[PDB]
């Protein structure tokens, strides 16, 4: 008989601790793995594929159409779209990355936001896109917003443009959850010239918009995730 | 690791940052690709975002309850809880639910811990401590149909005994029949014009059955069980849209009627921060 | 240490820190270049 | 002067040229091939009828309109009757199957509207019942027809709502899974090659549907001044590396 | 190791006690440069002065309570203390706060010991043990409503289940924003006009909850919970005057008014002994 | 199953034992840490700054 | 004294489990084995053993 | 180890399928005697079925 | 790791990873070859 | 022997045995020697 002294914590059951357990079924053989495409391994694999931002929240039950942003002809020095950038948050929120920022506290790394355009192939529009780094106001008209981070677009051939807000900040980690301290600016997008529509044509044209995280994300200390909550046990 | 290089003026032919997205890529911009950069480093790994992580914690799947009493003149044991069962299944709780069906097939061993806690809602006296006995019943052997029947001689079938107020926790291999566990099945069991559609019919692992051991006192004692589930090994294919409406029944996809939206509506326009 | 015989009762697993996004990223049948243009 | 843009693809005795693609997808970055040794567990050879089932079927076409909300076809399904890969279908007890899917859409350069054209590997649909009303099998094996979106609830059939995907997740996540645009002006074809994606090494091909092709439109059609106000959208889809197993009598399904 | 060296008569024009102490320095000067010393050893290595050992004991942080009781008709179970909550916080009691004031920046692992005693004010019968939950609700995360709610499912967050009369232990990793924790912050959490000053802003750790999981009994129980922490790993930076006035509140400076001199008055003169 | 028997004072919390803990937040990364000057080590290092004394204590 | 701690499943007893126990008959001798022929070590030899089936069950 | 080889047509004097029951024997005979199969390997030990295991709980 | 003196006290055998159904599903006395006539 | 996998479950740390008073009690830029005089 070996003398031992159990400690403070003693049959406690921590859901996070990870130990060795006697296997209920003893020598059972479990059906062999298969080939299947897609595996997945980390969090951050995923959270870099973009998905859909449905920027246009501005509708009153959810609709295909509040993901479009719509764009006017001929309007000059304007406003196209306004946002903070709280991921957790507001438009972010229901997109894949903000779902999955939602599983954790903390993040810090690049964003990548892009725009597809999807006016007639004859038309062509200048549109410039400025994220503003926290501490000043959302800009409230082009020039305000083109002192900060920003790129002149220019509609062509090539139809997607892929802005990315570089990590700008005092502090190495950011929350989630809208914090002030941590918050991380706005982004806004206005007329650089203006959208223009070729003849025989009319009306709007509308900006796909998408969010993805840079290689260069951090996600740490997991926790709950406030989108998802129940009354009653299911049943079959 | 460098998390961004230095990178400075450019004035090029050469755009990363028009791209076509029609074609299905996300294309690898960086900050470096746009703005002029210092170089910093990662200082991180990617460590606690692991799929093994993810899914590694313990999460509760189940609360039950059985009571102690005296079973004389209970025409139906099972349905004075003498003795309750579960139908095991993962998705009864959402919690976990929705973390799983992030990933379309998913491969794990189990480890279980069962909390059991005692209570006792009509004034008492002393209580005798009560030992719970958790059977596993797969699909094809007796179900118990007593407290006290032959069934719980569990001469071939695994089951723990331990201490209301104590913890049990045992780990049991990956038990699916296929490679991997389907969290989603577009199929029938087979080509009936009325079966149940979903994996309800891929869900067969059988149920586990909790009963007292001790025989009545006195007085009446509530014991309800908390099962816990936390996968080890992990392995997960084919990631999911994450899930955006709530659930309504265990293996099916069905979302309530008359839900609310899930989108946030903007206090202001599409102009405002 | 392994105080047990079976591998399921073994703790949890271990880092993939395999981590390969091209498969969801940039599945393309002909691989695009940044910098070149998307449609040539 | 190859360009990402025109491409032509022969399979079996059938092909197809485009003039304006945008690159093609290949699900999980895996390009269709048969099963290995390795993998196998039904002891029977398989057969392989190749180039007779591994040709282009074109569906029937759909009509693009203003008022769309999108369809939805599941595989193999949509080609349970399409010559000879449908008897080997009815015929055997387990067969399994890869496809090239070339979705295809032609406007002019005046034209707006842009389609999502994505695979969801065992895409489960929702009772618009709620609670756990089951989808009827009748109901989730439209055959060439698809579903449409924007048709009527049924009794036992499933929800059609587009912003959640026919299951309780929203359109706009879609992203994750393979997937092409169709933008007007970019774009008039959307081309993806799916491996076979299960947990068992081969299945049945009648009880099980192992993807849903859909296509949906996202920014709505907008056709130049007085012109007609819709589009055709057509599906063609070839079964490739097909093979069957377990030949016998010949399935007889509900409806 | 040298405590004094050995050193004799002196007359010369090199004189190590006369200083300047306007230039900020505190010039090394040793009984030796100003007596005849003797050699002497030191015998001693200021071990039990290392910042790791001043700091590394469990010191009490907090003491909460909660109650097992009928929740039938309780329109507020928080409000019942059917399940408190607490702020994490570590300066809510002061003989641990003013040991780490007396750094600016401090960076350490915690290990946590929670003790949770029962309590039978109303004369009682048999006393069913009690299982405490204690959940880490991280900021934006759910936070519980109900003393069962499906918060408490805990799929993603840490929570230790222990026995009343029962302690738990187990231990967090640094999980500051920053290099460091400030003990001290003289700012703002944005260029406000009424935003709050102090550091109140930079605490933001979230709460952690506890709760009874027993249902009840036919009696009442109270539950007192006392958390301890400890820091493992200590590193801390800049040391500042130590705290001379009271606490009045979390996180300011601010000391109460009308508080009394701290400097002990002579009875007697300047001249006195 | 190794024999065992355990000791007088199982089960104590002494505020003062140093021994090894689960971590709560498996695989989880602190902040890096950057330099910032004034590191302190022993109390004794600062014990020899030296400090006025309010000797005219007779207020 | 080495310190310790116990884990969740201390003092379970689960019917499947396998590990050594103290012999109750201390130094004891069983008695020899002879050989008896028909041993069967797994039950997959004998289920290869063909036997009759009442296919016939109209009775 | 292999759970069926890959066999193809027969066309034989050498039948193994026809037996004599009476002789008390059970022939061992395997699904590539009687239809044309192809290789799968067994990815299985027979564990479970040990008299030890069986007995064993 | 015995801790016990005795051999009863050992934990479960170990896989016989033995079988030999022939005692049993061939005892016959002249060798029968698959393929062979069962009846010459 | 670590008995767990991360560095925040060790015990506390072993002593710093680091040690220099000098940052807080000389930092003058130009250094003083004691026994000359302190203003020249
Ligand atoms: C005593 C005792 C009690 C037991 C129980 C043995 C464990 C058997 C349970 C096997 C694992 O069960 C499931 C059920 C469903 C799923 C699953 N459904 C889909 C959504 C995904 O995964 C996975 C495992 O063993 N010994
Ligand atoms: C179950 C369970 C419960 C928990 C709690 C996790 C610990 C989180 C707390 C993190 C440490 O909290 C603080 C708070 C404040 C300070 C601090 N404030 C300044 C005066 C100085 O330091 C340091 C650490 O984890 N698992």
């Amino acid at each position: 008989g070996l003398p031992t002294t159990t400690l403070p914590g003693s049959g406690q059951f921590l859901t996070t601790d990870d130990r060795q357990s006697p296997s209920a079924l003893p020598n059972y053989e479990p059906t062999p793995r298969i080939h299947i495409p897609g595996k997945v391994h980390n969090l951050l694999e995923i959270i870099q594929v973009d998905t859909l931002i449905p920027m246009n929240n501005t509708h009153t039950k959810d609709e295909v159409n509040s993901y479009l942003i719509p764009l006017n002809a001929n309007r000059q020095n304007e406003q196209v779209f306004g946002t903070n950038l709280f991921i957790g948050d507001g438009v972010f929120k229901t997109t894949l990355l903000g779902e999955i920022v939602q599983y954790y506290t903390h993040w810090s790394g690049s964003l990548r936001f892009s725009l597809m355009y999807t006016g007639p192939a004859l038309s062509s529009a200048k549109l410039i896109l400025a994220y503003t780094p926290p501490g000043a106001r959302g800009p409230q008209d082009r020039r305000e917003a083109m002192l900060g981070t920003h790129v002149v677009w220019d509609i062509g051939l090539q139809s997607t443009i892929v802005m990315t807000i570089p990590w700008t900040s005092g502090v190495q980690f950011r929350y989630t959850d809208p914090d002030t301290y941590t918050s991380a600016g706005f982004l806004s997008c206005w007329y650089q010239t203006s959208l223009i529509l070729p003849p025989e044509t009319t009306g709007q044209v509308y900006l796909l918009s998408f969010i993805s995280a840079c290689p260069d994300f951090k996600l740490r200390l997991m926790k709950d995730t406030q989108t998802i909550s129940q009354t009653v046990a299911l049943t079959e | 690791t460098v998390a961004s290089i230095s990178s400075g003026p450019k004035h090029t032919q050469k755009v990363p940052i028009l791209t076509a997205n029609e074609t299905g890529a996300t294309m690898p911009v960086l900050p470096s690709d746009s703005i002029e950069t210092r170089t910093t480093y990662m200082h991180f790994n990617g460590s606690e975002t692991d799929v093994e992580c993810f899914l590694g914690r313990a999460a509760c799947v189940h609360v039950t309850e059985i009571q102690n009493k005296d079973a004389t003149g209970i025409d139906n044991h099972r349905e004075a809880k003498l003795f309750n069962d579960w139908k095991i299944n993962l998705s009864s709780l959402v919690q976990l639910r929705k973390k799983l069906e992030l990933f379309t097939y998913v491969r794990f061993d189990s480890e279980y811990t069962i909390l059991a806690t005692a209570s006792q809602p009509d004034s008492a006296n002393y209580s005798s401590n009560l030992v719970v006995q958790a059977m596993y019943v797969p699909p094809g052997a007796p179900n118990p149909k007593e407290w006290d029947d032959y069934t719980w001689q569990s001469a071939s079938n695994p089951s723990v005994f331990f201490k209301v107020g104590d913890t049990s926790r045992f780990s049991v291999p990956y038990v699916g029949l296929a490679s991997a566990y389907n969290c989603f099945y577009d199929g029938y069991s087979h080509d009936d014009a009325e079966t149940q559609y979903g994996i309800t019919v891929l869900s067969h692992m059988g149920s586990m059955a909790f009963r007292i051991v001790n025989e009545h006192d006195e007085h009446k004692t509530l014991v309800k069980i908390r099962v816990y589930h936390r996968a080890k090994h992990v392995e997960a294919w084919i990631p999911r849209a994450p899930r955006a409406l709530p659930y309504t029944s265990i293996g099916r996809t069905n979302y309530p009627k008359n839900t609310e939206p899930v989108i946030k509506k903007r206090k202001g326009d599409i102009k405002s921060y | 240490i392994n105080y047990y015989k079976d591998a399921a009762s073994t703790s949890s697993a271990g880092q993939s820190l395999s981590m390969d996004p091209s498969k969801f990223t940039e599945p393309v049948k002909d691989l695009m270049l940044k910098g070149a243009p998307a449609l040539n | 002067g190859y360009s990402d843009r025109v491409q032509q693809i022969t399979l079996g005795n059938s092909t197809i040229t485009t003039q304006e693609a945008a690159n093609a997808v290949v699900c999980y970055a895996e390009w269709p091939e048969y099963l290995p040794d390795v993998d196998a567990s039904d002891v029977n050879k398989t057969s392989k009828p190749d180039t007779s089932v591994c040709r282009f079927y074109t569906l029937d076409s759909k009509t693009w309109t203003t008022g769309s909300k999108g369809w939805c076809w599941k595989l193999p399904d949509a080609l349970k009757d399409m010559g000879v890969f449908g008897q080997n279908m009815f015929f055997h007890s387990l067969g399994r199957s890869g496809y090239t899917v070339h979705v295809q859409c032609n406007a002019t350069k005046f034209h707006s509207g842009c389609l999502l054209v994505v695979v969801i590997p065992e895409h489960q649909l929702a009772s618009h019942e709620g609670g756990n009303v089951s989808v009827k099998y009748t109901f989730t094996h439209p055959g060439e027809r698809g579903i449409d979106l924007s048709s009527a609830n049924e009794v036992g059939g499933p929800v059609k709502d587009v912003l959640y995907n026919m299951n309780g997740t929203l359109l706009g996540n879609l992203l994750i899974f393979p997937h092409q645009f169709i933008n007007l002006r970019t774009n008039n074809t959307a081309t993806i090659v799916i491996p076979y994606i299960n947990s068992v090494p081969i299945d049945s091909m009648t009880r099980h549907n192992n993807v849903s092709l859909m296509v949906i439109p996202i920014a709505p059609l907008t056709v130049p001044t007085g012109a007609t106000p819709s589009l055709p959208i057509t599906v063609t889809i070839a079964p490739m590396c097909t093979e069957f197993s377990g030949i016998r009598s010949k399935s007889i399904v509900p409806q």
